[PDB]
């Protein structure tokens, strides 16, 4: 979830309730760092992944 | 992170022991007896060395 | 025989009462070279003319 707030023009998480909890974790990881555009402007798909 | 488990302030009781998880990391044996001088170190089915 | 010192010699606990597997068995191994030289040792036979 992302919202366009009038007071600050940025996109914050609204409800990160994807899951309830975790009983146990066999494995956890963080992938190499990289960056994102985070723009809501309308248009054709400028990139393919 | 054996050191944090090994060097801890308090440990649980025998009836309510603490179960933990070691996953996707690397252990060692040479960091067990260099001035550790514990009561008893032994292993079953394989030499601790 | 202190820390990092362990005793090479070991002693059994043989008594009538210990489990069947734990009972002592006495093993006699028999070895011999495969007739490389005209030796003497062999079993009962009859000298044929
Ligand atoms: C956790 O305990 C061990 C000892 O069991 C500490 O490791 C010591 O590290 C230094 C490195 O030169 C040396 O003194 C020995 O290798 C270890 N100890 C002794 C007593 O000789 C380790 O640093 C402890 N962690 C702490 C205090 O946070």
């Amino acid at each position: 979830g992302v919202y366009y707030h009038k007071n600050n023009k940025s996109w914050m998480e609204s409800e990160f309730r994807v899951y309830s909890s975790a009983n146990n974790c066999t494995f956890e990881y963080v992938s190499q760092p990289f960056l994102m555009d985070l723009e809501g402007k309308q248009g054709n798909f400028k990139n393919l992944r | 992170p054996f050191g944090e488990v090994f060097n801890a302030t308090r440990f649980a009781s025998v009836y309510a022991w603490n179960r933990k998880r070691i996953s996707n990391c690397v252990a060692d044996y040479s960091v067990l007896y260099n001035s550790a001088s514990f009561s008893t170190f032994k292993c079953y089915g394989v030499s601790p060395t | 025989e202190g820390f990092n010192c362990y005793f090479p010699l070991q002693s059994y606990g043989f008594q009538p009462t210990n489990g069947v597997g734990y009972q002592p068995y006495r093993v006699v191994v028999l070895s011999f070279e495969l007739l490389h030289a005209p030796a003497t040792v062999c079993g009962p036979k009859k000298s044929t003319n």
